[PDB]
């Protein structure tokens, strides 16, 4: 079915490849050709963790656990059974991600607005390529890449933050996470200050753009405007994902992985200014 | 019973059905492949 | 007026329907019989 | 329960929010059917009972305006429900095609909503989006370019107007159209700056969106120094529609 | 093109603002217009009303501001060199365990406690502000309740958490990297806070609210040229704009929401990253003292 | 009792309802074949 | 009439009731089949 | 008490009604599930 | 308001009560047939 | 006494009642549970 | 019809769509003969 | 059975039947050269 | 032929081309999964 | 995305292209006379 | 004349230059000031 008002856009045309043989809907969700790919990668992936949680001890969603290969195999092809599954679900992950922007492509042009959130997300896709083929590839093996598991990946970040002393001294990192909590912040105010303008106080009329210039003045110091908000806020998120990226491909290739980074600051420590 | 075939699409209810007993099917299948007993590729140690 | 059908469209889709139903039905009950045949379940409290 | 037991305060807590956040889940999704409601069955679906989804609709909310006024959302009379549009095929889920000229029509990417056809108020009770010539204390900020003057190009390299004005919004310095005295016709029509280039590439302005000969259909506003929201929608739309309908031939 | 950046920018008079109810002073008038500012958003840098508790609330902030800065450089025998060297390894560090929840020495706490209360005095009279500041234009509260949030999860780690393990020593030094390694310790100290759930629900609020404003923006930016970014009158009178960023996203991934929901949506992420987060910090030690070995206990 | 159904849109809540028991039924089941006693595939020692 | 008829509902109803009652002669005859091959309920010292 | 239900929509209260209850019920059973008294389907041990 | 007439509300309400006294009715047999199985409520010495 | 709900609407007043009375039922229920004398489902010493 | 094709194409569809289906579970009726050849699957409770 | 391409249209009900075949296909093959028995290009583990 | 009524192929062969180029990556990368046919 | 039109693009991607062959034109010269110092290559 | 001054407002391309001047006058006094046999108070080390 449709909204009441869309069948004025669900118009022909628009796509990438293909022509009309996939330009239709499936209820909500328009389909594509590379919504038949992403649904396609999708399902294989999820079917391969399926076959390798069958081959494992537990079904416990939290233990569910696709490691990467050992690294023994390096940066080659390792069989099915001894890590080639992570390989293949990895595979599958890429194409599925990659194949989703590219139907939110299509869905951006046959709708005639800008490509801004298929270019946000291909950042999340950045970093998530850095994580699985860009770092391990860099230190030579895919043993580095993070096991697809609810709890083993988080016992991975752990093991790969300690292994370099303390990982909230690498310096990228802590810009990232001031980014993140940046985000944080203007995401609350902006929904906060919207919120306020549209159900305002007892008895009072729906406040205009001007009341929320004069509270984010009284606020933060300034006023950005509406347009000047949403384009914080999407740099600030793409912002935090990649000094994640950096920081990660810092660490491993650039620093070595049983180095320090507490102690990579004793540069400025030990400056002539005040060393001796 | 063909009552039903009033109340909902048959179209959409065989789509549904056709995916939610496929679904039931590979649920079921990968049970038993993760089972010792029941594994009929490899055999009875798993 | 109803939720799409007339009584004769919904008689000849239930009857299509219930003969696909009761053949796939009974392709599942050889199935059982056979997987049975090879592997019972329902062990008893000690195991099988 | 008790320190040996296997249920613990940390695990209750994490029920209660799951239960907590399963509410706000379903009151999110609820707030999220404000617009659009109810469904609009396809094609081979029993059109007698409405199509709502598992959180029902709200009732619909009311907001009071400023002079007293008073909007109710759902805002149904946008919808703009039947258009020149037929599906091309029989089956649900297939598109639609343009039976007449999609630019007037307003469909597809060149669709607008039936918005109200008045202005803006803003907040002194006065159009907000006016032309320079309407709001004095502004001035363009010789900072940047100035559009007025340079003669407005289409996509096909066709020179299709000249800018005569740009119009901003009050209380949001902001341009957003300017003013095109199209080419030989003596007709103003607006052109919104997000769908302009408005660099001084080699001595004009370039819209990529429409060709040169189209500035003559967009849609003129019935007043001459303010926009109702309406004729915003319909200016956008006739600028978007060029995005999928254009292309001027400029292969 | 696209809407990164302003075109064309023009320039008019300074707004003074929307007048206020009979219950407030007559704010500032510096009302001045930067140049970059404009680039990316609006150009005026005023004018800030700053009221009672806003004076107070600087005040208070300086004060505990004072207390950190004067410690740190006594802490380093007043040495601006060496405070140049040391300074993000400086903190005004806890009071030491054998005081539990006493006054303690000036030197062993004392300066700590003192400063601890004069920032949360400064930052509740903060709070005050942003309350009497909406309600002062008619406006709801909903900016006041998710600062509340933040100073909830501020309370815990260095008051709550302190107070129901009986012991200042618990809580946060004031110092850069000197609460970089509490945080690490903290994790450290009480099993692995990756077992920690309202940790993992903090982190999945996180990382869900820079998604969320990620798909807001772009949203935003990608109707921009249908009027997308006045979202309050396209909630009040529905645009062609927001009909096609509802669309988008319905299309997309089968569901959207209305100019006014989404902004709830935010909201609420938000709001529950430090909520989650507070309870989980509440839970860690007066509750759970072994995070790994509850999350074995359980998965 | 009949009248529930001019409350209830009678499609909307027998979906809701196939829904709940399928939902039901794979959790009760998921339950016993975690259990030691009541799995049914490998047996007693669980 | 939140969109049916006093029929259609009595007629729905009819049909809604017996084929729940199917439903729960089936499924207790599933019951009494797994009582007998393992029992629950068991003493407060164990089966 | 019948004037309750000019109170409420008698649909949505309904509605509330069930989730409470079944959401209740399951608590109450995941609660006896958990202990050893009262474990049905494991027994005490 | 809930948009229901007082004939509608009485009628509701008469149907609701009598539900309510049903699974009022079950619910104690359950826990009559559960106390029979496991009681609870020990004495301050345990079971 | 009557007047009160002149200052509150019954209907946004009797829901957060609910919703109060029953998170206060709800904790109070959960504290005794956690003692070892009020304990009445696995009883004392634990 | 919803397809939109009359039942005389629908038929016509259905012949070559059932002579498709039954040529592809003849070939792979005869390459699970061969796999059972190469390598027999269902073992004892045992094992192979 | 021919009635079902009253209902579906045979070009994307076709196209969509391949990829749902190609992808089980996929599956199998995979699940087959991850065992040790059915590994038909590395044989067993021996 | 009968497939051209359906499936005019000024779309439905570069479709195809992708398909086999991409399940014969599929193939080259399994081989080069084991040790007997990793050719490397 | 970022607000700036294909001439400008292309013109600032050939000011970029040109920036960098000069980067590496110096890049190699530099290695050379390092390798005159000191030929890293025994 | 120099037209920097008129690319840059002496207004601020002059207490930047003098931010700068400090900035760099404190940089060497205290790198001298870090040294044993610079220093001028508490002179030489050792
Ligand atoms: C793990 C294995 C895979 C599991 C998958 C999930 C299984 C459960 C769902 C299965 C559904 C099967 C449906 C089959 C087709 C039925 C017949 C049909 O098409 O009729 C038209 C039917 C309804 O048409 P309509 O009536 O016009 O729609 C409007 C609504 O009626 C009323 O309007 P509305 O606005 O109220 O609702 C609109 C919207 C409702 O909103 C959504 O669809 C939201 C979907 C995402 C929800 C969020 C999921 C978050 C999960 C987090 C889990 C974390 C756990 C771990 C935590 C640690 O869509 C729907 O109505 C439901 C569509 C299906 C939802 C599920 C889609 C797959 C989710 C996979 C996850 O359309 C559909 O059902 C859509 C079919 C396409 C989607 C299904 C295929 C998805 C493949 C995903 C692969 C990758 C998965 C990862
Ligand atoms: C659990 C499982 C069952 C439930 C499952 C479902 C859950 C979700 C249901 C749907 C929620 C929908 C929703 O969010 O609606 C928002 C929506 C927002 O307003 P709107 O409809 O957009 O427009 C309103 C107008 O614009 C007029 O706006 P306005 O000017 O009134 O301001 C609107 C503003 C506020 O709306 C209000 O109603 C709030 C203000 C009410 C009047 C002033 C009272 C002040 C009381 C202070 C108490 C302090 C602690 C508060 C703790 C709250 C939670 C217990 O809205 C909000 O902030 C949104 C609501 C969420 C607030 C979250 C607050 C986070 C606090 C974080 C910790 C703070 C610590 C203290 C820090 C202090 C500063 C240093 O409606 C409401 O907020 C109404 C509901 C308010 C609920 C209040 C709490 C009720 C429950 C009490 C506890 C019961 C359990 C325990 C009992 C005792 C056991 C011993
Ligand atoms: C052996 C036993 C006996 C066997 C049988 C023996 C006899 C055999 C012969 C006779 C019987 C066979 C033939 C039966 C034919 C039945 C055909 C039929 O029902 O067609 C329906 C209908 C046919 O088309 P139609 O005639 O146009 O439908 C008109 C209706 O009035 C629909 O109108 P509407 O569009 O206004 O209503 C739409 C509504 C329809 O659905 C509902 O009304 C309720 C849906 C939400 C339910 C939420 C859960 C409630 C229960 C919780 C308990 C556990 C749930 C499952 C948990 C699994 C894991 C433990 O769905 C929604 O609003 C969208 C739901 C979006 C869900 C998003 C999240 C999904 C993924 C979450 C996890 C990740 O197609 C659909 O309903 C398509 C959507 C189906 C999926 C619905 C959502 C699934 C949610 C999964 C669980 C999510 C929460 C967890
Ligand atoms: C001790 C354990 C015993 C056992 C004891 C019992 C007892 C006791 C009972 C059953 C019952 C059932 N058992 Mg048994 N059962 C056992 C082993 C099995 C196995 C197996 C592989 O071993 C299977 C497949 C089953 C299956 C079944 C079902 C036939 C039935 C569940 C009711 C039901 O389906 O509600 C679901 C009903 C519906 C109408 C759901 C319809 C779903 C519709 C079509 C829409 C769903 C949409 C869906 C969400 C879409 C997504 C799908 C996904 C892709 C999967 N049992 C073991 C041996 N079993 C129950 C029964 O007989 O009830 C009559 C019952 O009381
Ligand atoms: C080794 C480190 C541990 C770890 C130890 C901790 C500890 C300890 C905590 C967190 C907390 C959090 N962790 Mg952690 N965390 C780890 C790994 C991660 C990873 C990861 C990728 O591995 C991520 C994404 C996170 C992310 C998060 C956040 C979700 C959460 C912080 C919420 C927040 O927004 O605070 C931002 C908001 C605040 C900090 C409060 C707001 C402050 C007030 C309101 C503002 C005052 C400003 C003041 C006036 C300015 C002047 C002051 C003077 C200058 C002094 N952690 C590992 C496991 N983490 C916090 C939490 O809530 O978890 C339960 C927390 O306490
Ligand atoms: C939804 C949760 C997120 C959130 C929300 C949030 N924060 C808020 C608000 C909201 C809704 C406000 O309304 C309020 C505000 O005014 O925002 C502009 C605020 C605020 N959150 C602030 C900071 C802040 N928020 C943080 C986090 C978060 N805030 C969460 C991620 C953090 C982190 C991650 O550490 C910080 C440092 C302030 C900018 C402001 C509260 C100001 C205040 O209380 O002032 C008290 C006065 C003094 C202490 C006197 C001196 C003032 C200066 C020191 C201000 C400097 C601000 C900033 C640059 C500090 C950065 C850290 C320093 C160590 C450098
Ligand atoms: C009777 C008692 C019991 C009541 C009190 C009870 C209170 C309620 C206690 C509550 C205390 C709790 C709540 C506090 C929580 C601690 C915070 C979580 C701190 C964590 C993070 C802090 C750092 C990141 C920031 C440190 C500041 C900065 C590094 C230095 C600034 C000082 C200098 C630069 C100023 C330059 C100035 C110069 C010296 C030049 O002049
Ligand atoms: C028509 C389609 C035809 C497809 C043809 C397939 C082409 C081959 C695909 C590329 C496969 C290369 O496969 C892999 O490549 C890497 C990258 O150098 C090799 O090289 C790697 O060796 C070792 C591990 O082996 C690593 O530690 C090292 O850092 C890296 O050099 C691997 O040893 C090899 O196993
Ligand atoms: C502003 C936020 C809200 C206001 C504050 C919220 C909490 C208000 C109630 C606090 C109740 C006191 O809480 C109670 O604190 C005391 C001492 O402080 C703790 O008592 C004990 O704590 C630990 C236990 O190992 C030890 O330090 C010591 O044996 C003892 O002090 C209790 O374990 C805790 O339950
Ligand atoms: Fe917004």
């Amino acid at each position: 079915a449709m909204l009441s008002f869309e069948k004025k856009y669900r118009v022909r045309g628009g796509t990438l490849i293909g022509g009309d043989l996939f330009d239709f809907w499936v209820g909500p969700f328009y389909v594509g050709i590379f919504g038949v790919m992403t649904v396609f990668f999708a399902l294989i992936g999820i079917a391969l963790i399926a076959w390798n949680t069958a081959l494992g001890p537990t079904w416990n969603l939290w233990q569910i656990s696709v490691n990467p290969p050992d690294a023994k195999y390096g940066l080659g092809f390792a069989p099915l059974a001894e890590g080639g599954i992570w390989q293949w679900v990895s595979i599958c992950a890429t194409g599925a991600f990659v194949t989703w922007a590219l139907r939110e492509v299509e869905i951006c042009r046959k709708l005639g607005i800008g490509f801004h959130v298929p270019f946000a997300f291909s950042f999340a896709i950045f970093a998530y390529v850095t994580l699985v083929v860009i770092r391990p590839v860099l230190m030579g093996s895919w043993s580095y890449g993070f096991p697809y598991g609810i709890f083993t990946h988080l016992d991975w970040v752990s093991n790969t933050g300690y292994s370099y002393g303390q990982f909230h001294y690498n310096p990228a990192h802590m810009i990232a996470i001031t980014f993140f909590f940046t985000t944080c912040l203007a995401l609350a105010l902006h929904g906060g200050l919207v919120l306020s303008a549209l159900n305002p106080d007892r008895g009072e009329p729906v406040k205009s753009p001007e009341h929320e210039n004069t509270v984010f003045r009284d606020l933060v110091g300034y006023s950005i405007g509406t347009i000047g908000i949403h384009r914080l806020g999407l740099f600030l998120a793409l912002s935090a994902v990649f000094f994640s990226a950096v920081c990660m491909i810092i660490s491993g290739p650039v620093l070595a992985e049983g180095g320090s980074w507490p102690d990579w600051w004793n540069w400025w420590r030990n400056l002539p200014i005040w060393n001796p | 019973m063909w009552r039903i075939w009033l109340l909902f699409d048959p179209r959409r209810a065989l789509v549904l059905l056709f995916v939610f007993l496929f679904g039931l099917a590979i649920i079921i299948h990968f049970i038993l492949l993760s089972t010792s007993r029941f594994n009929w590729l490899d055999g009875p140690r798993a | 007026s109803i939720s799409g059908l007339s009584e004769a469209e919904a008689k000849e889709f239930h009857s299509i329907f219930v003969t696909s139903f009761f053949l796939f039905i009974v392709v599942a009950v050889v199935a059982h019989i056979l997987a049975w045949m090879w592997r019972p379940w329902l062990p008893k409290a000690t195991g099988y | 329960m008790q320190p040996g037991a296997y249920l613990d305060l940390a695990q209750v807590t994490l029920y209660v929010f799951w239960i907590f956040f399963a509410g706000l889940l379903f009151y999110l999704r609820r707030e999220d059917k404000r617009e659009g409601y109810p469904l609009v069955a396809d094609a081979g679906s029993g059109t007698r009972l409405a199509k709502i989804g598992v959180p029902a609709p709200p009732d619909p909310k009311t907001y009071l305006l400023r002079g007293g006024a008073t909007k109710t959302v759902p805002s149904t009379s946008n919808d703009r429900p039947n258009v020149a549009l037929t599906p091309a095929a029989p089956w649900p889920g297939a598109p639609f095609v343009p039976t007449g000229n999609p630019f007037a029509d307003g469909v597809g990417p060149g669709s607008y909503a039936q918005r109200a056809d008045v202005p803006e108020l803003g907040l002194d009770n006065l159009p907000i989006i006016v032309p320079l010539r309407a709001a004095k204390g502004m001035f363009l900020d010789p900072r940047d370019p100035n559009p007025v003057g340079m003669p407005v190009v289409g996509c096909d390299g066709v020179v299709g107007g000249t800018v005569t004005e740009v119009w901003v919004d009050r209380a949001e310095v902001l341009a957003r159209y300017l003013e095109v005295e199209v080419a030989k016709s003596r007709k103003r029509v607006l052109l919104p700056v997000p769908f302009a280039l408005i660099n001084d590439p080699f001595g004009k302005v370039s819209v990529d969106a429409i060709r040169g000969d189209q500035f003559a259909g967009v849609p003129t506003t019935s007043k001459g120094d303010q926009v109702s929201k309406l004729e915003e929608d319909k200016i956008c739309a006739y600028y978007g529609a060029g995005t999928l309908y254009a292309t001027p031939l400029r292969s | 093109y696209q809407n990164i950046f302003t075109q064309v920018q023009v320039e008019g008079p300074a707004y003074a603002g929307v007048p206020l109810r009979p219950g407030s002073s007559p704010r500032e008038t510096q009302t001045t217009f930067n140049y970059w500012l404009g680039k990316i958003g609006d150009a005026q840098v005023g004018p800030v009303y700053l009221g009672f508790t806003g004076v107070c609330s600087l005040l208070c902030g300086f004060v505990a501001i004072e207390i950190i800065g004067l410690n740190m450089l006594a802490s380093v025998d007043w040495s601006p060199i060496e405070f140049l060297r040391q300074f993000c390894w400086l903190a005004l560090e806890p009071p030491k365990p054998e005081y539990g929840l006493t006054i303690p020495p000036l030197k062993e706490g004392g300066w700590w406690l003192m400063a601890g209360f004069f920032l949360t005095v400064s930052i509740a009279l903060w709070w005050v502000r942003t309350y009497r500041r909406s309600r002062a234009l008619g406006m709801g509260t909903h900016v006041s309740w998710a600062f509340a949030s933040a100073i909830l999860l501020y309370l815990a780690l260095g008051f709550i958490q302190p107070l129901l393990m009986g012991s200042w020593s618990e809580a946060p030094p004031f110092g850069v990297f000197p609460h970089l390694d509490w945080t690490n310790n903290f994790s450290i100290k009480y099993g692995n806070l990756y077992y920690n759930p309202f940790h993992c629900l903090s982190i999945a609020f996180l990382y869900g609210s820079a998604l969320l404003f990620a798909m807001h923006g772009a949203t935003i930016l990608a109707v921009s040229r249908y009027g997308g970014e006045r979202e309050i009158e396209q909630m009040l009178d529905r645009g062609t704009a927001l009909e096609r960023a509802a669309l988008f996203w319905r299309w997309t991934m089968g569901f959207n929401a209305t100019a006014e929901s989404i902004h709830r949506w935010a909201w609420w992420f938000a709001v529950l990253c430090p909520l989650t987060g507070a309870i989980g910090i509440i839970l860690t030690g007066p509750v759970v003292d072994n995070w790994f070995d509850w999350g074995v206990k359980h998965g």
